[PDB]
């Protein structure tokens, strides 16, 4: 499965996965710290 | 290695300690005196942490002896531990004072020795007077020797004073835990021990104790 | 080369046998370069000299009764009226600073634009003591040594003025009145647990 | 090798002939900080400067906060001491830093500019003759001279093993002054007292147990 | 008191407008009754609201007249008066990341520029090198200074420009 993960290696998968992580990773924030309008903690 | 004594017969021992020592078991599982600077640094301090702990173990347990027989001191009765809170002509601060100047030039001088060997066998007045050339650092003899030993005798009797000091201060690491859990005099201890031995194993004192 | 500071210790080869005052103590290895030595030999003859004036006066002033080294200022603050062997004498402090000033910067500028010079002979060596000699290198001899200990005895006096308060010879009293309830070791500066 | 992770790939920058003079070169760059030798040079100039001054600071901390509680002196924690020490002072903090920042910068920027060229503070003239004894030495970080009293750099046998006790402690030192700032942060008591309630329940007076470390556990 | 606002402690319009709030959301929550999915989710949006509008007036903001916080991006106001983390520490925050991001970036074009198709290694990420920049890009500050120290960070005139300069 070289080839396979040479897809999932491409801009758009790759974009999708790490977008899908940074966008996680924020909603998770947001949801155990929520409405940080400033930096107090 | 060779035929030597060792710490535990039959035990594959480091090689760097080859008898030229006194006192040289092998001992060393740490490795601690591998390299030759650190083991020449650590054979003197072996010697002088021995030689203040004889001095320390006796100046410890023959008062106790003396006063559990019934002498009669000013200071008798007083403990080891206690001794510091004792009163006497001078404050604690001045003979501290006092002491640490004198051991600063003694122990310069034994260092002068360390670090140069045959540089302190002479006096700053008297220079008539000076120490025999040929002397090791640690045994510097001479007026450090003077009821005349050192003629032969010398191995023999450097092993008799590493073990003694190496029991002496085993016997002082003792002295302090045991005044830090039993809270008492060391005679008093092997009193206590010696009353009945099998009541008073320090498993059993240490099990009490929690 | 007059002593070794620590028998066994084989001297440093950056000092000469001729200098007045060679023992070998140079174990941070100030005086390594020859100009920095030179500036240390001059200035170091030169803090002797005033240490040992500084000295005796320090003592000097208290042996004759007007009080301690440390305490003699106090008439320029305090009130006024400074005084010399009891004599009062007519300068407040900005009148004498700015002679003290002028006079010791005409002094020390004569002394600067010479170079190095430690032993000026001549107007300051009238009654002809010092010539080059073998007279004149056992006096620098001396000169430095006293100037060294008068610079010990002057760091002594301030350290234990800073420790306990009083004079050197009020010090020194207390000291002969109990050697061993009355030493850097009793008071509670110099030693910290006690 | 000696290195930090036994199974690792070592950065090949710190395998190099001038790194492995570096004392306590275990192979620790992950973050390739070092790969630059002009760098390393000055991370390793910063590396022993933090490292003595964390020293100095962490023994003025827990030796003095030893002895407070041993009784044999009352200095406040380490948090509380500049209040404490000001409130008894001659001065108030901002000159007190003044002074600090002045006296500070000279001999940082005389450390600044042999760090820049090595050996230049000896230029003659510079100083009053003291200018002779601020050379340094063959090794950046390691002066000497004035700074070596007791002439314990002059063996060449003891050397790389005073390198590496110096390099190795202050590593320790710094850890420890990170650690008394969280244990302050997290805590509210000292490092000693921190210790003490430690070693008197360890399995339910550690990091895992306050609020702040782990808010998930 | 920095420009004419109050702390949203003091203010009462900020206390109106959290009242106001949480009575949209009891209005809301009259409907159902008393342990619903809706009202466990209305009671939570009221406890969110509630602690939102205290950890915002825990947190030194100021209010205007409408009593909403307004932010201090000045650094020297916002240093002075307990203002920093508003404006003035989240800017570095976010400058950090976005070196990060830049810098990773930057390190990935210049390591696959050296392969014999470059063009490729930008379609199809190689994402062991990319993960291992992207670890190793934490310390992007001190890198990007010594890069700029080493006059490495910046291109001579070796990039190309139009026939008038
Ligand atoms: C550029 C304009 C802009 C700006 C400045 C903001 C700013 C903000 N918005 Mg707004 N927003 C915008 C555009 C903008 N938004 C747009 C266009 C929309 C519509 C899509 C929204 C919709 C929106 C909503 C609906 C909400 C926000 C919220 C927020 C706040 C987010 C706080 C947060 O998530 O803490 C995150 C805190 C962090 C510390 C994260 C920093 C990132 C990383 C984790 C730091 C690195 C740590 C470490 C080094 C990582 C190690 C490695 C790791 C892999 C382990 C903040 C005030 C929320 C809020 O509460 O506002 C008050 C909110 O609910 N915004
Ligand atoms: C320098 C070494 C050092 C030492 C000896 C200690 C010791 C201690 N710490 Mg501190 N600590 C340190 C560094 C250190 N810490 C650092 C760098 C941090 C920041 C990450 C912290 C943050 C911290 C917090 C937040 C808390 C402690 C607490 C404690 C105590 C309980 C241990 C614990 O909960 O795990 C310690 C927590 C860690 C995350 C481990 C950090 C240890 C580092 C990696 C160095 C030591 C590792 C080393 C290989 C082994 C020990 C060395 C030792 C022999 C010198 C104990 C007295 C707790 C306490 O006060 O309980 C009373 C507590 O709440 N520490
Ligand atoms: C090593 C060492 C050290 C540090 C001490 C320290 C002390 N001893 Mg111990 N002692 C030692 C070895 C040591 N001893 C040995 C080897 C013997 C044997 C004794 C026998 C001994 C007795 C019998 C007594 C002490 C006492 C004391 C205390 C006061 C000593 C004094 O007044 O000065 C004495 C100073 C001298 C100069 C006299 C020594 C004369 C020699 C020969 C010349 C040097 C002090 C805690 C006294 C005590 O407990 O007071 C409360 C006490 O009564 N010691
Ligand atoms: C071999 C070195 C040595 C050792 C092991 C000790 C050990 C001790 N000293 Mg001593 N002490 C020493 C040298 C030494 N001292 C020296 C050189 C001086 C100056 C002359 C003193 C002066 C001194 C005083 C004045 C006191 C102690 C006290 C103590 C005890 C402190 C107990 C505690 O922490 O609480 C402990 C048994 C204290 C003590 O015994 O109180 C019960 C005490 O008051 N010491
Ligand atoms: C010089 C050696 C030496 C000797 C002869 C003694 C003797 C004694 N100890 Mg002490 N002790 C020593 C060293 C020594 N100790 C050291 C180094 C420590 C620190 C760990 C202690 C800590 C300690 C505590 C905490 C207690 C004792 C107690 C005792 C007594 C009972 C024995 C016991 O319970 O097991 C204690 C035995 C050990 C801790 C093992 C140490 C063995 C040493 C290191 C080597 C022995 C040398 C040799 C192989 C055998 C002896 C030969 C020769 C002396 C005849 C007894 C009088 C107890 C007591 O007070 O009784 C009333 C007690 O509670 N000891
Ligand atoms: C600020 C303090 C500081 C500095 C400047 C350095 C600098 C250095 N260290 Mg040292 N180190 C430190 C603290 C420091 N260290 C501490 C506290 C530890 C114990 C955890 C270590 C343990 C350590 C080991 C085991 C090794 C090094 C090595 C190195 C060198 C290579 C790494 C490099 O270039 O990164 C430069 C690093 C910095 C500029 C620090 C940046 C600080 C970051 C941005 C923040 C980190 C915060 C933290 C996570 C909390 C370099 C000279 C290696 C070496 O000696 O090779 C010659 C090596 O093997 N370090
Ligand atoms: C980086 C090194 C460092 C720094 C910045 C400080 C800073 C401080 N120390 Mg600490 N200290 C240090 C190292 C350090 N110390 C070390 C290594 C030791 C052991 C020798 C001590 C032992 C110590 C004690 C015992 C005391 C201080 C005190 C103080 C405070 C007053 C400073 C002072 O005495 O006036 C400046 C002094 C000059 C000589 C100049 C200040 C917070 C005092 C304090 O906390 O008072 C509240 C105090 O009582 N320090
Ligand atoms: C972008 C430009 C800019 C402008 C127009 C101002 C405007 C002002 N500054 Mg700020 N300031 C800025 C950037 C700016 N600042 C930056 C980049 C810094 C460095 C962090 C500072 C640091 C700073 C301090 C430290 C102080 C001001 C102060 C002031 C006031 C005079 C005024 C409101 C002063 C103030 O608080 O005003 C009352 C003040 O003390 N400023
Ligand atoms: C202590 C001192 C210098 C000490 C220097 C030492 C130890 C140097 C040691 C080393 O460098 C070497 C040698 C070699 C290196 O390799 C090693 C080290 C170890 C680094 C100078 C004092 C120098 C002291 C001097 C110059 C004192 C002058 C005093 C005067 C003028 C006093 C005046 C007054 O007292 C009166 C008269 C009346 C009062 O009322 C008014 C006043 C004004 C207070
Ligand atoms: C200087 C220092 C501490 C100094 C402390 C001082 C002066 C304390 C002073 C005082 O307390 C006293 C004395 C008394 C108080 O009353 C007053 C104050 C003034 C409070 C700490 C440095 C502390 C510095 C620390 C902890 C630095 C840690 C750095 C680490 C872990 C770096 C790791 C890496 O960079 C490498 C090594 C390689 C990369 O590839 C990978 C990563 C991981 C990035």
């Amino acid at each position: 499965m070289k080839d396979f993960t040479t897809y999932l290696s491409t801009a758009p998968v790759i974009a999708t996965i790490w977008f899908t992580f940074t966008a996680g990773l924020l909603i998770e924030i947001n949801r155990y710290f929520p409405d940080p309008l400033v930096f107090s903690f | 290695d060779a035929a030597l004594p060792s710490w535990m017969p039959g035990a594959d021992l480091p090689g760097y300690l080859n008898g030229t020592l006194p006192g040289d078991f092998g001992f060393d599982p740490l490795y601690l005196g591998q390299d030759p600077v650190k083991l020449k640094w650590y054979a003197q301090a072996e010697l002088m942490n021995a030689r203040f702990a004889m001095l320390a173990v006796a100046g410890i347990l023959v008062p106790e002896l003396l006063s559990n027989i019934g002498f009669s001191w000013p200071g008798a009765g007083v403990a080891w531990y206690d001794a510091g809170k004792f009163e006497y002509f001078a404050p604690a601060s001045s003979l501290f004072g006092v002491q640490m100047l004198l051991f600063a030039w003694v122990e310069i001088r034994r260092y002068q020795d360390f670090v140069k060997p045959g540089s302190a066998n002479q006096d700053p007045i008297f220079t008539n007077n000076k120490l025999p050339d040929g002397n090791e650092p640690g045994y510097p003899g001479g007026i450090f020797d003077p009821f005349g030993w050192s003629k032969g005798d010398i191995k023999s009797l450097k092993l008799k004073e590493i073990k003694n000091g190496r029991l002496a201060m085993l016997a002082f690491a003792g002295f302090i835990g045991q005044a830090y859990t039993t809270g008492t005099t060391p005679l008093k201890n092997l009193s206590t021990h010696l009353a009945d031995p099998w009541s008073t194993t320090v498993w059993q004192n240490d099990l009490a104790r929690l | 080369k007059a002593g070794n500071w620590l028998p066994g210790s084989d001297a440093p080869a950056w000092l000469p046998d001729d200098l007045p005052g060679n023992y070998g103590f140079d174990p941070l290895s100030l005086g390594k370069e020859p100009a920095s030595l030179k500036r240390f030999t001059e200035s170091e003859v030169i803090h002797g000299r005033w240490a040992m004036l500084g000295v005796a006066g320090s003592l000097a002033v208290e042996l004759l009764g007007y009080g301690n080294w440390y305490d003699a200022p106090l008439w320029a603050v305090n009130g006024g009226k400074a005084t010399w062997f009891g004599i009062e004498v007519p300068f407040d402090l900005n009148a004498l600073l700015a002679f003290e000033f002028v006079a010791m910067a005409a002094a020390e500028g004569q002394r600067g634009d010479a170079g190095g010079v430690v032993y000026p002979g001549g107007a300051f060596d009238p009654l002809g003591f010092a010539k080059d000699s073998s007279k004149s290198g056992e006096l620098k001899l001396k000169e430095i040594k006293n100037g060294r200990l008068a610079m010990v005895a002057f760091l002594g006096f301030v350290a234990q003025h800073a420790a306990t308060g009083k004079g050197p010879i009020a010090a020194l009293g207390e000291h002969l009145a109990n050697p061993w309830g009355a030493n850097f070791a009793t008071n509670g500066i110099s030693v910290p647990f006690f | 090798r000696q290195s930090w992770l036994p199974g690792s790939q070592i950065p090949a920058h710190l395998d190099t002939p001038a790194a492995q003079a570096l004392a306590g070169n275990f192979g620790f760059d992950p973050l390739g900080l070092g790969k630059d030798p002009v760098a390393l040079r000055w991370y390793q100039q910063a590396e022993l400067i933090h490292c003595r001054t964390a020293m100095a600071g962490v023994a003025g901390i827990l030796i003095p906060g030893l002895l407070t509680k041993a009784g044999a002196l009352n200095v406040p924690e380490w948090y509380d001491a500049g209040k404490v020490a000001i409130e008894n002072s001659f001065a108030p903090w901002g000159s007190l830093l003044a002074v600090q920042l002045f006296l500070c910068g000279f001999v940082e920027a005389k450390r600044w500019q042999d760090i820049r060229k090595p050996g230049s503070q000896g230029e003659p003239g510079s100083f009053l003759g003291f200018e002779a004894s601020l050379k340094g030495t063959s090794e950046l970080g390691y002066p000497g001279g004035p700074f070596d009293p007791l002439g314990l750099s002059k063996e060449a046998d003891k050397w790389a093993d005073w390198k590496l006790k110096e390099v190795k402690n202050g590593r320790l030192a710094m850890l420890a002054f990170l650690g008394f700032v969280a244990q302050k942060y997290a805590t509210g008591a000292g490092p000693v007292d921190n210790l003490a309630a430690h070693l008197k329940d360890p399995w339910h007076v550690n990091y895992a147990t306050n609020g702040v470390s782990l808010p998930f556990l | 008191d920095i420009a004419g606002l109050t702390p949203c402690s003091e203010s009462k319009a900020y206390a109106k407008l959290e009242k106001k709030e949480l009575k949209t959301l009891e209005k809301r929550l009259k409907q159902y009754e008393a342990d619903s999915a809706p009202a466990v989710a209305l009671k939570a949006t009221m406890e969110r609201t509630k602690a939102r509008f205290a950890n915002y007036a825990k947190a030194g903001l100021l209010c205007g007249n409408d009593g909403l916080p307004h932010l201090i991006a000045d650094p020297g106001l916002a240093l002075k008066y307990g203002h920093a983390g508003e404006v003035f520490i989240p800017t570095f925050g976010f400058l950090y990341v976005a070196g990060y991001i830049g810098y990773v970036g930057r390190q990935y074009l210049i390591a696959v520029k050296g392969e014999a198709k470059p063009t490729d290694k930008e379609i199809i990420i190689d994402v062991p090198l990319a993960t291992k920049l992207a670890w190793q890009g934490a310390g992007w500050p001190l890198a990007a200074v010594q890069e700029l120290q080493r006059g490495t960070l910046l291109e001579k005139e070796e990039n190309i420009t139009v026939s008038p300069r």
